[PDB]
């Protein structure tokens, strides 16, 4: 079908300005309509603009004046978006629309431009564990908390991934260009305090791995 | 011989047309001498498509259409049959049968208009491949994409037929080209424009 | 500009059930001249791409299954669904090809059923949270039904809002049930200040908020 191959993600401050391709595969670029689509708070999308390749017209949005401004490169058959004055409302995924035809538009993967002002720091990690001696439940609860990461997403896994029945792992949340998470198991009481656990997080862009005992 | 007809209008006009409205000219019923328009040997470029200028004395048909336009310098290989580009799939196309010669002149001078013409018009945009011998004069919106316009110059919605734009010095290039197109078409019928007697 | 709204923002579906969606557009959107009506439907998968579905909003693309069926001209449109598998836990969106600029839909997310009845699991702060110079007292609530809860936070009696962070994950697969963690931050000075720190929260399938609290003795 039609092969829109997008760039990977980046990671840039604000105030700097980032590039957005989009490689084209099968058809003629020069024949059909490129357009861009974000997609901000989870669920909403935005529309950013288009430019027919051909004659290389351009239009823009209301919400995208002068700020992001499309070129094409015709011996490479890519599409271009340059963002520039970059500020914290534009962390969001950029998708790729190519109009084929009218019954399907063929849309590409997703580019994700995350844009903070901070530094890799390694997780810490603080168990947790009820101060209760007795309850009349038959399931307890243990807590694991990561807080002081970056960036986003990092692997957690409990009792070295073999404990993964009855796990929720919750997503981060941004506090102080800092992103925290929260996982919570249920265990039954047969095992708790009489066995122990540990909570296992691993890091790959800090290449940090922290292994505390509950 | 008597009644010479005026086969020479059409190479000594006074008024051309456009490539998107060109004009045919039917001829019936009288004499042409070949011999002016390829032995005199007063034109650029000049090339019969299937047929020989020297055997056109003998060989006589019943009907010609003299179509007349005014093209580039570059764009005079697109008036051949079997071709495609700017022109050839948009305002004028010659068919694989084509039997016809095509005879063309440089119009240097007279058809120069310094400072751009914007008279001679030409189609970029159509929905479809023109078919041979066809002519379309009626100028709607172009429409590459989903978006309905009516009467707008927007994106994605333009005008269907720009101007030629004619530089007087300039390396030949897109020069303007007086294109004579007289096909020669022999049917069953009884033949009415055949040569010298 | 043009402007569209979708009615309503999320429905719980069982398997086997229709399903019709509701957009509606600020003016109409029929082209006089080709007789059709510029909009579309979109469907995104959570983690993929979204996908065109159904356009000119009665024509069926080449691969969608039979049961999309695309309806309306005008103002009015409706997209119906005959039955609904496990394939269509997705999001909807509505798209308008009329002008420009090209305004999207709300979105419409579909969910499962039902009845989940949720749990307080309060977690004192540990010890290296205190070592580090702060504190932070958290409860979670999981495996509940709907989506929209509320929780409250009152240290000593008197409510607290700052520095109340909330976690909501999607619905799990396994139970099909959700699960949310509220995070209460402050400093170690606040910790020693204060004995008591409930978190309540309220749901419609009780008739009392469940209450939880721990002592710092």
């Amino acid at each position: 079908e039609v092969q829109l191959q997008q760039s990977g993600p980046e990671l840039v401050k604000p105030g700097a300005s980032v590039k957005i391709s989009c490689k084209t595969s099968g058809y003629t670029f020069t024949e059909y309509t490129m357009y861009w689509v974000k997609q901000s708070h989870g669920q909403s999308l935005e529309w950013i603009g288009g430019i027919n390749p051909n004659i290389d017209d351009t239009t823009y949005n209301q919400n995208f004046k002068d700020k992001a401004t499309l070129t094409v490169d015709k011996s490479s058959s890519t599409a271009y978006m340059e963002f520039r004055s970059l500020t914290f409302d534009d962390s969001a995924v950029y998708y790729c629309a190519r109009d084929d035809k009218a019954s399907f538009a063929f849309w590409g993967q997703g580019t994700l431009v995350t844009v903070s002002a901070a530094k890799t720091t390694p997780p810490s990690v603080y168990p947790l564990a009820p101060g209760s001696a007795a309850q009349t439940n038959s399931m307890v609860t243990l807590g694991c908390l990561v807080k002081g990461y970056f960036p986003e997403p990092v692997t957690v896994t409990w009792n070295s991934g073999s404990l993964s029945s009855g796990v929720h792992t919750f997503p981060a949340v941004l506090q102080s260009d800092l992103y925290t998470l929260s996982s919570s198991v249920t265990v039954p009481s047969s095992t708790w305090p009489s066995e122990t656990v540990t909570c296992n997080v691993a890091h790959p862009a800090s290449s940090t791995k922290v292994d505390k005992k509950i | 011989i008597t009644n010479l007809c005026p086969f020479g209008e059409v190479f000594n006009a006074t008024r051309f047309a456009s490539v998107y409205a060109w004009n045919r000219k039917r001829i019936s019923n009288c004499v042409a001498d070949y011999s002016v328009l390829y032995n005199s040997a007063s034109f650029s470029t000049f090339k019969c498509y299937g047929v020989s200028p020297t055997k056109l004395n003998d060989l006589c048909f019943t009907n010609v259409y003299a179509d007349s336009f005014v093209i580039r310098g570059d764009e005079v290989r697109q008036i051949a049959p079997g071709q495609t580009g700017n022109i050839a799939d948009y305002n004028y196309k010659l068919p694989d049968d084509f039997t016809g010669c095509v005879i063309a002149w440089n119009s240097n001078n007279l058809d120069s208009k310094v400072g751009g013409n914007y008279n001679y018009l030409y189609r970029l945009f159509r929905k479809s491949n023109l078919k041979p011998f066809e002519r379309d004069i009626s100028t709607e919106i172009y429409q590459a994409g989903s978006t309905p316009c009516n009467g707008v110059k927007g994106f994605n919605c333009y005008f269907p037929l720009q101007s030629y734009g004619f530089q007087p010095t300039y390396g030949v290039g897109y020069q303007p080209y007086r294109v004579v197109v007289l096909s020669f078409e022999l049917l069953h019928a009884p033949a009415t424009v055949c040569g010298p007697k | 500009d043009i402007v569209m709204s979708q009615s309503p923002s999320s429905l719980a579906v069982s398997d086997g059930e229709r399903v019709t969606l509701t957009c509606k557009s600020s003016q109409s959107l029929l082209y006089s001249t080709n007789q059709k009506n510029y909009l579309a439907w979109y469907q995104q998968k959570p983690g993929q791409s979204p996908k065109l579905l159904i356009y000119w909003a009665s024509s069926r693309e080449s691969g969608v299954p039979d049961r999309f069926t695309g309806s309306g001209s005008g103002t009015d449109f409706t997209l119906t669904i005959s039955s609904v598998k496990a394939e269509d836990l997705a999001v909807y969106y509505c798209q308008q090809y009329y002008s420009y600029p090209l305004t999207f839909g709300a979105g419409t997310k579909l969910e499962l059923r039902a009845d989940a009845a949720p749990t307080v699991s309060i977690f004192p702060p540990s010890s290296e949270q205190l070592t580090s110079g702060g504190a932070s007292v958290v409860c979670f609530l999981n495996n509940f039904y709907p989506k929209d809860i509320n929780v409250k936070w009152k240290i000593d009696g008197s409510e607290r809002q700052n520095g109340v962070l909330n976690s909501w994950t999607d619905q799990d697969s396994k139970d099909s049930t959700y699960s949310m963690s509220s995070t209460l931050t402050l400093t170690k000075d606040e910790y020693e200040r204060h004995n008591s720190y409930t978190c309540e929260a309220t749901h419609k399938t009780s008739t009392s908020p469940i209450v939880k609290s721990f002592n710092r003795n």
